């Protein structure tokens, strides 16, 4: 991609620059000026960018980010090279495979989307991997747009023990986040952005519960729960048992079909009721 | 008696010859029977062996190769039989006793059935409804004959001398050449067909 | 004159990939009716030529005879080309034809196909000691003993060995011997996965 | 004949492998394959070598002629001459493709070898094109093509033979 | 020597790139892409190839960087390498093909384009990628690549003088090289160009207008001059939207100030783009496309599918969307034996109430038609719609310029606000709508043009 | 596994069951009638002696005899000296598709009528084929994954068969080198039946 597009669509930098805001763009411009990278070069595709700028790119980006309050710009990872052309970082392959599997193109079923994803992992099906990279770019842009819409309208409201955000059918890209895995990843990115961009200290230490429509025929909603976002989080989640205990106490119509217990399907009418129980259960 | 390796060698030689010859070549009952028998014996022997072995898999791969070659050869012969059935049957009918046959007994039965089936179909569908004097179609003239003036690539197995190349109908233009062992030539099949029959050349 | 038979020929010529169109019953009947009409007119002319000794009619008799021969040639060529396509069906699909393909064939063509199928089975049985050799298999040179196959459509139980079978459902994958999967791959039921 | 069948024929050539397993002598119909001992070289047909490599049972050894110096000399000689020169193997192209596609980790300097084999192939294909053009333009009835491999002939043989059949029929029109 | 050594090394590197580059994987296979393309094109008689900049960067990043920064010299070296590789791939060659031909190397990249407005002085002599619209094309003319010159007096000849590419001339020797002794001295400027010794290539000049969406508010669109040669010549026509790769360059005319040059400002120069590659933007058919089209045509409901695809944003109008589909495809033009023609184009008029998406439909058909022109009846004239007679600035003679219905020949012309057109202007379209020609008899020009276009008109009651 | 009956038009006689030969012999041929032909006037009632007609080649071949009893045959303009001279200048620029799809096959069958120009027709057909061979061979063996509509536009039926063979050879080698020749695939007929 282009360095500008990558900076705008990476939840880390996008959250720390508050690019959903109006001053975030100015902060990004200040960052690039501190780097000394011409705007026209950073807006060009990375492959086509002048090689002289690439010599020390990682070190200079790390230094500038350190000046701007980001200390974790660098991560230990792996890359694979073959041929003259083909070079990939591990996270690129992960994102491409995820996008192939959770594709919104409904012409193909999900078992059909699984087959595409599995095929892409073989070097004989390289075209599938590149197609997945394009799909990943689209998905990242959609994620940032949804995060901006949620944060600008104050859709993340704190109940006592947890934060609650609900997606509505009027949302443009809602269709891309109806599938549970996409919704879970979106909820995690949204919590990171919210924690970076909020003022209340209490709301920074809360977990998140997120709901999005699933089927307009049966009036079902997918509900996900994720734990608080902290730099040293144990990554442990208590929402599966809490959900099962709320549904039992309130007699709602919940379905556990995901292999993760923190993703549930709920009857929309019960939703309100459900939540109150959950509140009373966690407070 | 041929060694099995020589038997497979002759199988491959006949395979390629039939693959490039414009006509049905001579039947080779001994090759087919011996190869089928070898496959049967190998299958029986493997039945006595344990399933997990590497040796069993290697044997099975070799048997698959041999089976493919035999099947392709027989398919080629069957295609030629179906394409030229009236002429194949006519040649078999008038064959001298000494001269070798171009059909195995089973191929002959297949060809006779093919001819009878096609003739009965043509009679029952259209020809019986035509005017009385148009009811007989001579299949011998309706079906085209093999074109023996086709050009082929060949490799010389045994040296041959004084081969007459005829470029056209005019005799004055004809000349003579020598075929050396190991050499490769492009020539009309009619000139060299007996050498393919005897095994002096191999069609490639 | 022979334009109806020309239509018969053109229909087949327009499909040079071997597909079987619907049998042209009405065209064939038209050609046969024209042939009968030509024959009757020629018969009247021949009788008059004998009776009155009119030589001037001979060219007309020759013209009609040539037209009759042309009609016969076109009819026979049409039928024979259809037979060739039907024959290819056996080696491309198998012994049991899809009903879609059966629909295009005439009943007499189905009888011809059944007879040919029986003859081919007999010949294939006669090659070897037991069961002979089924030369409709092994259409390509073999590479590996086992292959990976993906189900392109729901097919149900499929026998691997007499003891054991496997259920073919869409988008499942199986690692199986090639000689048991070749036929279903050629029929479009399985897909060969290379990795 | 198609290319897969020429490759099938090429797969009968013998190559050397070092196995990592032990096996007794195998009595194949084609011929005996000597005992297999870990770490020691043994000669087997190319199809078995490729299969064993794909199953992680052996390491392949390059043929003697798959050497950069020898191949460079051969390419230069092929470019200098007018006819086809004798090739190191009757299936050099197929052997190169199979060995370098499946065992490049075992063959040092595989890229140079592939490029040299490609150079030789291009030169020989051009010579065959010149031969066909000369055959048609000069109205020959026969030709000699020595040292030409099966894969090279098969690449354009059907076209040339069909053209020659048509040309012969056009040359023999007037004979009653 | 040192410069020669550096040039030879760079040429060697380009040659190795052409010989060795491969696409594929060890799981599937490998193809020597550029060597094979060169071999096939040369055999076909097409002496050109197209090279991707990303592939060159993958093989050798420094080579791509040099080609970007100093395109002229390194492109010449790359062409020489291409000629060398073309000899090796095809070297034994059939009779009448002894002489090795020059190879034109085209350039293609995946980089994002830059605008005309962004072309600054600091980018002079650099490789640039520019989008635009072709608004004018010149006639095909001859440009010398090699010349031979001869001395008027002594007939001494200098042969095979190489010429610079682009819009650059040559300065002839001032004095001859013949022996001073014995002969009367040769005159100043003794050399003349030998007509039959000159090797020439086809050349063309184009005007490239900026994209309509890139124009700054309140400004007239800007354009740029393009220089095309060899196989790049006659590839594009006015109306084509293109992206061009080229060299930002300066016209190099005579050093002398002949005719007493008197410019309004000093040290100014004329810029142009030397074209190295063209890519026509959608806004020959590959076999994959042709198979896909045959599949579409065979769908049992293809008519419904096409109708649903016409202006899908408009809510209803199903019958009008079905008729527009027929207009887009058209009928069959025929010519009878007597010479009289029957037109196959279909004309359609929408007459109706305001705010019913009539203009939106016309805008869609402009984008959808392979050839489409949108005009307004209010902003049109009789000469503007068909063709005009005007004076040529260079020749001082009358010429002809085609109107909307000449530019839309072979396609569709959408005439909005058809009712606002003047009666004298409307009447000028009668011949073009039926006979599909435009007859002109004016200012000494008597000619007939083709106007085989479909009229799609909208109007109010 | 479907192989139509092949053309035999270049030989002494055409093939009875060949669709191409039937279509080729459907084409017309000018004739002059050498005898009154009663009771057929409706189709051209008697046809007077000396009348000039155009007949299908099969019908002309049926009525023709060496002594010219019923009719005499005239060559089409395409095979007369005027066009033979055009062919000799450069045979690569003449459009043999428009000038009779079966140009060679039709010209070959014209030799049955024993014209005084038989040697010239024969020699012209051979030289035209020789003069066009190199272009056909090059275009067929080097146009890869491209549009060939302009390359086969001017070729006749016999030449289009050679072009298809050349393309088949080029495609097979490209598939083998790219590693696509080893996958087992659905049969050609199955693909054209279930996916077309
Ligand atoms: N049926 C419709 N569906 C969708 N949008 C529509 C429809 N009808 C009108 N509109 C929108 O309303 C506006 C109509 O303006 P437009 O210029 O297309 O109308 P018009 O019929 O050409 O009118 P006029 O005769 O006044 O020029 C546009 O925004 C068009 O997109
Ligand atoms: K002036
Ligand atoms: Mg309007
Ligand atoms: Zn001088």
């Amino acid at each position: 991609w282009s360095l500008h597009d990558s900076l705008c669509n990476t939840s880390y930098t996008a959250a720390r620059f508050k690019l959903w805001s109006v001053h975030g763009q100015k902060r990004l411009q200040e960052f690039l000026a501190d780097m000394g990278l011409p705007l026209k070069q950073v807006k060009q595709k990375f492959q086509a960018m002048d090689i002289s700028l690439k010599e020390n790119l990682r070190e200079m980006i790390e230094e500038s980010a350190n000046k701007f309050g980001m200390k974790d710009m660098r991560v230990q990872t792996f890359s694979i090279h073959f041929g003259f052309k083909h070079k990939f970082l591990a996270s690129d392959v992960v994102f491409a495979t995820m996008s192939l599997m959770e594709s919104p193109e409904k012409d193909g079923s999900g078992t059909d989307h699984f087959i595409q994803a599995l095929d892409s992992l073989s070097r004989s099906n390289l075209d599938k991997l590149y197609h997945g990279l394009e799909l990943a770019k689209k998905q990242l842009r959609a994620t940032q747009q949804t995060i901006a819409s949620c944060l600008c309208t104050n859709l993340v409201i704190s109940q006592g023990p947890f934060l609650y955000c609900s997606l509505m059918e009027g949302t443009p890209d809602v269709m891309l986040f109806s599938r549970p895995a996409s919704l879970s990843l979106l909820s995690k990115h949204l919590l990171k952005s919210f924690v970076c961009s909020t003022k209340n200290r209490r709301c920074k230490l809360l977990p998140l519960v997120m709901a999005a429509p699933l089927s307009m025929e049966h009036g079902t909603v997918t509900v996900v729960g994720i734990p608080p976002e902290t730099d040293s989080s144990d990554r442990k989640n208590f929402f599966g048992r809490a959900f099962e205990k709320a549904a039992e106490s309130t007699s709602s119509r919940m379905l556990h079909n995901h292999f993760d217990l923190s993703v549930i399907e709920l009857k929309a009418e019960d939703r309100s009721k459900f939540l109150d129980a959950l509140i009373s259960l966690l407070s | 008696v041929l060694t099995p390796a020589e038997l497979i060698e002759r199988l491959e030689q006949a395979w390629m010859n039939e693959k490039f010859a414009p006509e049905l070549l001579e039947s080779k009952p001994e090759i087919v029977e011996c190869v089928m028998e070898q496959l049967e014996h190998m299958e029986e022997n493997l039945r006595r062996a344990k399933r997990e072995d590497l040796k069993v898999s290697i044997h099975q791969m070799e048997m698959e190769r041999i089976r493919y070659v035999l099947s392709s050869y027989l398919r080629c012969r069957l295609m030629k039989i179906e394409k030229f059935f009236p002429h194949v049957l006519e040649k078999e009918k008038t064959r001298p006793e000494g001269e070798p046959s171009s059909l195995s007994p089973e191929e002959l039965a297949f060809a006779r059935e093919f001819m009878a089936n096609t003739e009965s179909y043509l009679k029952n569908v259209a020809l019986k409804h035509m005017p009385p004097n148009l009811q007989k179609v001579d299949l011998f003239r309706a079906v085209p004959k093999p074109d023996l003036d086709s050009y082929v690539f060949l490799r010389v197995r045994e040296r041959q001398e004084n081969i007459l190349v005829e470029p056209d109908t005019d005799e004055q233009r004809d000349y003579v050449i020598d075929l050396e062992k190991g050499s490769q030539h492009l020539i009309r099949y009619k000139t060299i067909a007996p050498l393919v029959a005897s095994g002096a050349v191999q069609l490639i | 004159f022979c334009e109806k038979a020309m239509e018969l020929i053109r229909e087949l010529h327009r499909a040079p990939e071997g597909q079987l169109p619907a049998f042209n019953e009405d065209g064939l009947r038209q050609v046969l009716e024209e042939m009968k009409a030509l024959y009757e007119q020629n018969q009247s002319d021949v009788n008059e030529a004998k009776s009155g000794g009119r030589s001037d009619l001979i060219p007309t008799i020759k013209f009609r005879h040539c037209s009759l021969l042309r009609n016969r040639r076109c009819t026979v060529a049409y039928l024979y080309d259809r037979l060739l396509r039907i024959r290819a069906l056996r080696w491309e699909y198998g012994s049991v034809l899809p009903n879609a393909l059966r629909f295009h064939m005439a009943a007499e063509e189905m009888e011809w196909f059944n007879n040919y199928k029986r003859s081919l089975a007999t010949y294939m049985r006669s090659l070897g000691g037991d069961e002979g050799l089924d030369i409709t298999q092994d259409m390509k040179p073999p590479k590996s003993l086992y292959i990976e196959v993906r189900c392109l459509k729901d097919y149900g139980e499929f026998e691997v060995d007499d003891g054991t079978s496997v259920l073919l459902k869409k988008n499942s994958q199986h690692f199986l011997p090639r000689w048991k999967c070749e036929q279903l791959i050629r029929q479009g039921v399985l897909e060969h996965i290379l990795s | 004949m198609d290319a897969a069948e020429v490759e099938f024929l090429a797969e009968k050539e013998l190559v050397t492998i070092i196995p990592n397993f032990s096996l007794d002598k195998i009595y194949l119909i084609g011929g005996d394959l000597g005992p297999f001992n870990p770490g020691l070289p043994v000669e087997v047909p190319l199809w078995l070598a490729i299969n064993l490599k794909q199953r992680q049972k052996c390491r392949l050894l390059p043929p003697e002629w798959m050497d950069v110096e020898k191949l460079e000399k051969m390419r230069d000689h092929e470019r200098k001459e007018e006819t086809f020169t004798p090739m190191p193997s009757p299936y050099y192209m197929e052997l190169t493709k199979l060995l370098l596609n499946h065992a490049s980790d075992n063959i040092p300097k595989a890229d140079e070898i592939r490029t040299l084999v490609k150079d030789m192939w291009d030169t020989r294909i051009a010579k065959l094109r010149v031969s066909a053009d000369s055959f048609v333009r000069q109205q020959e009835a026969h030709a000699k093509l020595d040292n030409l491999t099966l894969m090279e002939i098969n690449t354009s043989g059907t076209f040339l033979t069909q053209a020659l059949n048509h040309m012969y029929k056009l040359r023999t029109n007037l004979q009653p | 020597d040192e410069g020669q050594a550096r040039k030879s090394q760079l040429q060697r590197r380009f040659k190795e790139f052409l010989r060795q580059y491969r696409v594929g994987t060890d799981r599937t296979g490998f193809t020597f892409k550029y060597r094979d393309e060169l071999k096939r094109h040369y055999n076909l008689g097409e002496y050109w190839i197209e090279v991707e900049m990303e592939d060159l960067a993958s093989f050798d990043e420094d080579l791509a960087d040099y080609l970007y920064k100093q395109p002229a010299e390194h492109l010449q070296l790359l062409e020489e390498a291409a000629k060398e590789v073309a000899d090796e791939v095809t070297r034994p060659r059939p009779s009448g093909e002894e002489v090795l031909q020059d190879i034109q190397v085209m350039l293609k990249s995946d980089a994002s384009p830059s605008s005309i407005r962004s072309l600054k002085s600091d980018m002079m002599s650099h490789l640039v990628k520019i989008p635009g619209i072709i608004i004018a094309a010149s006639a095909v003319r001859a440009k010398a690549t090699r010349i031979s010159i001869q001395c008027r007096s002594c007939r001494n000849t200098l042969t095979n003088i190489a010429m610079r590419p682009g819009l650059e001339g040559y300065a002839l020797p001032r004095k001859c090289n013949t022996d001073q002794a014995g002969r009367p001295k040769c005159p100043l400027d003794p050399y003349f160009i030998m007509p039959d010794k000159c090797k020439c290539v086809d050349f063309q000049t184009l005007k490239l207008q900026e994209l309509p969406d890139a124009v700054p508010h309140g400004e007239m669109p800007r354009h740029m001059q393009l220089y095309c040669d060899r196989y790049l010549c006659d590839k594009v026509v006015p109306g084509n939207r293109v992206t061009i790769m080229g060299i930002y360059s300066i016209k190099k005319f005579g050093l002398t100030t002949s005719r007493g040059r008197d410019r309004v400002g000093v040290g100014i120069r004329s810029s142009y783009i030397r074209v190295l590659g063209i890519q026509v933007d959608t806004d020959a058919v590959s076999p994959q496309e042709e198979e896909e089209f045959r599949r579409l045509a065979a769908l049992p409901n293809v008519y419904e599918v096409i109708s649903k695809s016409i202006a899908p944003s408009i809510f209803g109008g199903t019958d009008m969307k079905k008729a527009i589909a027929c207009l887009l495809f058209g009928g069959s033009r025929k010519r009878l034996p007597d010479g009289l023609t029957r037109r196959g184009d279909i004309n359609l008029l929408m007459l109706g109430d305001p705010g019913t998406a009539k203009s939106q439909l016309l805008k869609f058909v402009e984008k959808c038609s392979p050839i489409g022109v949108y005009t307004s009846g209010k902003g049109s004239s009789a000469a503007g719609l068909t063709a005009s007679v005007m004076r040529d600035p260079s020749s001082r003679n009358f010429i002809m310029e085609g109107g909307a219905m000449v530019l839309a020949d072979g396609g569709v012309v959408c005439i909005d606000e058809f009712d606002k057109m003047r009666e004298d202007d409307r009447v000028a379209i009668h011949e073009a709508m039926e006979q599909q020609t435009i007859s002109i008899a004016k200012a000494g020009i008597t000619t007939t043009l083709n106007s085989r276009c479909s009229v799609l008109a909208a109007a109010n009651s | 596994a479907y192989f139509r009956v092949e053309s035999g038009a270049l030989g002494p006689e055409e093939n009875f069951l060949s669709l191409d030969d039937i279509l080729m012999s459907h084409e017309k041929l000018p004739v002059r009638t050498e005898t009154a032909m009663p009771r057929l006037g409706a189709f051209f009632n008697a046809v007077p002696q000396g009348s000039k007609l155009e007949l299908p080649l099969w019908l002309a071949k049926g009525l023709f005899d060496n002594k010219r009893r019923i009719l005499s045959v005239e060559l089409p303009k395409i095979y007369q000296e005027g066009w033979r001279t055009v062919f000799s200048a450069d045979p690569n620029v003449v459009d043999l598709h428009k000038m009779g799809p079966h140009f060679y096959g039709f010209g070959s069958q014209l030799l049955h009528f024993d014209s005084p120009e038989n040697a010239d027709i024969s020699q012209s057909l051979l030289q035209t084929f020789i003069g066009r061979f190199r272009r056909i061979m090059d275009s067929s063996q080097n146009a890869y994954n491209e549009d060939t509509s302009a390359l086969v536009a001017r070729l006749d039926e016999m030449e289009r068969g050679l072009f298809q063979t050349g393309q088949k050879g080029l495609n097979d080698f490209q598939c083998w080198e790219k590693g696509q020749a080893s996958q087992i695939t659905a049969s050609n007929l199955v693909q054209n039946y279930k996916k077309r």
